[PDB]
């Protein structure tokens, strides 16, 4: 999977992160999103392409179109700078694949 | 985990079993025991409609008569107990294509328990989960493994007395319960010795692999229905023919004619 | 639900490392587990899957013949073994629990493999000479 390496924005806005993959992994399997603070283990944010685990706010929304996916955060908060990972399963490789890291530098 | 999934007929003369293991030929035998009274009201439950789900927990009382004219192996077993949670001990009976398993154990049952059937992508093998029936099983006391006993009507009688759990069964070909006689033969006697106050029927559901299985959209099944009745202490007059088979019976309290027949 | 791993390990190149992840009773016996490694300053990587109550093990393409995943029902521990250490194998290793259906995984449907709700504290492996 492919995704941009960095992102930025002002607090209180709506930011988005993309994740583009092939047709054998993203177009056939559901996508999941993870948040990882620099000093702790990654945490699940979105699963089953729309759901959120208990304790996750409503500001994180996942979407998918064709062979690409996106994650949108509304009301950006100063404590939301971390790495966001796009993960899925690939049938050709037959295994989990992560899309890489995306860093949000929130100025202000 | 647990998944949130959620008429009367005449019994005629069904529900007669062999009271003991003594062979008798061409004799009239009078016996006092827990029988299902003649011409009683038997409750008909549609567990699955057309999908609409209704599988309730029912009282046990003094014993249970169960009937089903099903041929799609949806019904797989039963659960017995008092509170049906980890505080007390419960009994579970499960059937499949090769064996029957009976367990007395301290289960933690889900609100809507069922047995999930998973099919491989290639259609050569399948599997059964039992993860949606209970969440835990500890302090496990009794186990029993045998051969399974599950247009084809199946009848069962369940009793719990004297520290023993007794099951009688019968299978008959028919074509809503029919008339006539078919005595139920003794199936099993288990030295279990527990409290039984309530019970619930166990069904089997298939997997729909287009939606997650933690909702009602991930499981599919056909229509299922059953008949339930309750036993009461009565005096009966059974007839044993020359071959040792019970072919007729009289309930000594149904009407004055039956009382007169029993008195003579 | 908690996942407890072993302590941080320092190993020499060419040796072998064994990492343990200890779980409770029900969680061990009713779940499938995955092992995920993260290099310092790099992204996450997948190493393999293990289902201790079905004795079925999947493997990564780059970790075939080099990573051995096993379990042991007593005291509910899942073990990972790495051999033929390289100079750039220093990383942090996580044992994670799948929130999907292990029976779905056994049937061949991996449409919901990729969710990992519970994670361990992480084992730091420093492979250097
Ligand atoms: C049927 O039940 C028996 C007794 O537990 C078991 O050994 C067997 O594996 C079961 N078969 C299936 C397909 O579940
Ligand atoms: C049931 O098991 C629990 C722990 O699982 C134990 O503490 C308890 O003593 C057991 N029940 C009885 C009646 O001993
Ligand atoms: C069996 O259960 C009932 C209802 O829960 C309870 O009142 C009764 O005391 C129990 N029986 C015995 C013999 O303890």
């Amino acid at each position: 999977l492919t995704q941009p390496p960095s992102a930025s924005g002002t607090p209180g806005q709506r930011v988005t992160i993309s994740c583009s993959g092939s047709g054998s992994n993203i177009g056939s399997n559901a996508v999941n999103w993870y948040q990882q603070l620099p000093g702790t283990a990654p945490k699940l944010l979105i699963y089953n392409q729309n759901q959120r685990p208990s304790g996750v706010p409503d500001r994180f929304s996942g979407s998918k179109s064709g062979t690409s996916a996106s994650l949108a955060i509304g009301g950006l908060q100063s404590e939301d700078e971390a790495d966001y990972y796009c993960a899925t399963w690939d049938d050709n490789l037959s295994g989990l694949v992560f899309g890489g890291g995306t860093k949000l530098t929130v100025l202000g | 985990q647990c998944v949130n999934l959620t008429a009367y007929t005449n019994s005629f003369t069904r529900g007669v079993y062999y009271p003991d293991k003594v062979f008798r030929s061409s004799v009239l035998h009078s016996t006092q025991d827990l029988f299902l009274p003649f011409f009683s009201n038997v409750t008909w439950f549609h567990a699955i409609h057309v999908k609409r789900f209704d599988n309730p927990v029912l009282p046990f009382n003094d014993g249970v008569y169960f009937a089903s004219t099903e041929k799609s192996n949806i019904i797989r077993g039963w659960i017995f107990g008092t509170t049906l949670d980890s505080k007390t001990q419960s009994l579970l009976i499960v059937n499949n294509a090769t064996n029957v398993v009976i367990k007395v154990c301290e289960f933690q049952f889900c609100n809507d328990p069922f047995l999930g059937v998973y099919y491989h992508k290639n259609n050569k093998s399948w599997m059964e989960s039992e993860f949606r029936v209970y969440s835990s099983a500890n302090n496990c006391t009794f186990e029993y493994v045998s051969q399974p006993f599950l247009k084809n009507l199946r009848e069962f009688v369940f009793k719990n007395i004297d520290g023993y759990f007794k099951i009688y069964s019968k299978h008959t070909p028919i074509n809503d319960l029919p008339q006539g006689f078919s005595a139920l033969e003794p199936l099993v006697d288990l030295p279990i010795g527990i409290n039984i106050t309530r019970f619930q029927t166990l069904l089997a559901l298939h997997r729909s692999y287009l939606t997650p299985g933690d909702s009602s959209s991930g499981w599919t099944a056909g229509a299922a229905a059953y008949y339930v009745g309750y036993l009461q202490p009565r005096t009966f007059l059974l007839k044993y023919n020359e071959n040792g088979t019970i072919t007729d019976a009289v309930d000594c309290a149904l009407d004055p004619l039956s009382e007169t027949k029993c008195t003579l | 639900v908690q996942l407890v791993q072993s302590g941080a390990e320092v190993k020499k190149p060419g040796s072998s490392v064994k990492v343990s992840c200890k779980t409770s009773g029900v969680i061990f016996s009713r779940n499938a587990f995955s092992w995920v490694r993260q290099a310092p300053g790099q992204g996450l990587e997948w190493m393999g899957r293990i289902i201790p109550f079905l004795d079925v093990t999947n493997s990564a393409q780059e970790f075939q013949g080099r990573v051995t995943l096993n379990a042991d029902k007593s005291t509910s521990t899942v073990y990972m073994e790495l051999s033929s250490l390289r100079s750039e194998d220093t990383a942090i290793y996580y044992c994670a629990r799948h929130n999907g259906d292990p029976y779905d995984f056994w049937s061949g449907y991996n449409t919901w493999a990729g969710g990992l709700d519970v994670w361990g504290q992480g084992t730091t492996v420093t492979v250097s000479s």
